[PDB]
């Protein structure tokens, strides 16, 4: 239930590495004054900036023709549960990333 | 010493999200 | 049903490095930074001044050196250094030879008015710093966030 | 009754460059400066002034 | 009158860490950078290898430790720092096992063909380098301006 | 059937059947490569081959 209980978006395209945001503030202050004053308080502001990246996946699977020729005489298909197997390596990796993080990865 | 870099730039790669965050002081 | 509510949050009073108030002041331009690298809250010194061209060789305070001037806040001449604002060697900085302006502090204790200010060999206000100056405290005595900041005027040297 | 102010300062090429790059700096000193007086007006009301009375 | 004249000039043979012929080679993703910077021509050596994730962690060759493999070029994952090409911590590295590829050299003289290859304690290769390693020369001895290149051979740990 | 985890670059003995023991006989010019898991109660761990 990682991607069901968190937003996502699709800001970024395929070919960034990178990404940024930022934010910003401001001071200031006021005082009583009188005439005369010649002395009056002064404002000012802020900004700062952040950053983020991306990362690449990926597994493979085989099969021979005996095999697929046994697969269509039977009506068994060998194929579909290797692929079906690797989507689902990738979705659990997704979410292994999401809610426990790899150490060496940072 | 010699230079034997890539072809492309960081920047070249980056994206800048659209949205910024201001904090908001409220006055009572 | 429920009970709404209201929240109240006050603005912080100043940054480092910036003009205090709308005083009689002066900012002196024409000053290059010799070697280095300048914060804003900081004090400076004078290198050498030029005969016939007229710039100022500027640098950050070392020790047994009398301060000149306090570098001012600016979102166009400074440049973004280690999550800070600062000035970088060459081109042109902004120091004030009078006037008020918040510095940064080191001190733990609120000082007095009328009190001369001492610095450090690194050109920050502390109360037992080894080099004296003859600028006077102004009373302001701030803190953003984690950044001690006081408030100093300056005399023309 | 009283009277309350302040005051801020802005130099021409800033004004370019917020021209330039569309994140003008006179309107968020301005909007700065009104918060001021809004909360000090707020701080009046609610805490007083003792020197003031 | 004037003589016509034409010039010519020849390309260089190769760049640092990149692979010499189309030979059978093993390349190896899955593989971390635990600390440091690697450059593209030099040595690494395994830290740990994880069990059930699989992944590699893969550091810069040091004293009494055994080569694993050498960093070759690629223009998307190297990142582009100290004037040159290099991998990042927390990054993929494309190490190869098997092959032939153009390593960084600190030796001065031209090697033989069949010869074990010696490297020194960061990873380049040198004529009398303390670390002993199974790989054998293949012959290319160049340089690229005022870089120096070797050609070696690399086999399965 | 070993029972502790392996370095990563060591030589893999055997024993008597062709099932990789830490303190087996027989001795290869195999290698081993990381992988060290257990698949319900079967324990399993990953190697690399050399032709002969």
């Amino acid at each position: 239930s990682a991607l069901r209980v968190f937003p996502v978006t699709t800001e970024l395209s395929p070919t960034d590495k990178t990404f940024e945001y930022m934010t910003f503030d401001k001071v200031g202050t006021a005082q009583i004054i009188a005439d005369y004053t010649d002395d009056l308080p002064l404002v000012d502001a802020l900004g700062t900036s952040e950053f983020g990246k991306v990362f690449r996946l990926g597994n493979a699977y085989l099969i021979s023709i005996d095999e697929i020729k046994a697969g269509q005489a039977t009506g068994r298909p060998l194929s579909t549960r290797k692929a079906s197997a690797c989507q689902l390596a990738h979705d659990q990796l997704v979410n292994r990333l999401v809610f426990k993080g790899s150490a060496p990865h940072k | 010493a010699a230079a034997t870099m890539g072809i492309w730039t960081a920047q070249e790669l980056h994206r800048i999200k659209s949205q910024s965050y201001e904090e908001d002081y409220p006055v009572g | 049903a429920q009970i709404n509510a209201s929240y109240q949050r006050d603005m912080a009073i100043a940054l480092p490095g910036m003009v205090a108030d709308t005083s009689k002041y002066n900012i002196d331009g024409a000053c290059v930074v010799n070697e280095g690298d300048v914060l804003v809250g900081a004090a400076v010194q004078v290198v050498q001044a030029q005969a016939v061209d007229g710039h100022k060789l500027v640098k950050a305070l070392t020790t047994g050196t009398t301060p000149y001037g306090v570098a001012i806040r600016s979102h166009w001449q400074t440049v973004n250094a280690q999550n800070q604002m600062i000035y970088e060697d060459g081109g042109a900085i902004n120091v004030m030879t009078s006037g008020r302006v918040w510095m940064l502090s080191k001190s733990t204790e609120a000082p007095t008015f009328g009190s001369a200010v001492k610095l450090d060999v690194d050109g920050q206000e502390k109360s037992d710093g080894t080099i004296e100056t003859t600028w006077t405290y102004a009373g302001g005595w701030t803190k953003y966030k984690d950044i001690q900041l006081v408030e100093v005027q300056l005399h023309q040297l």
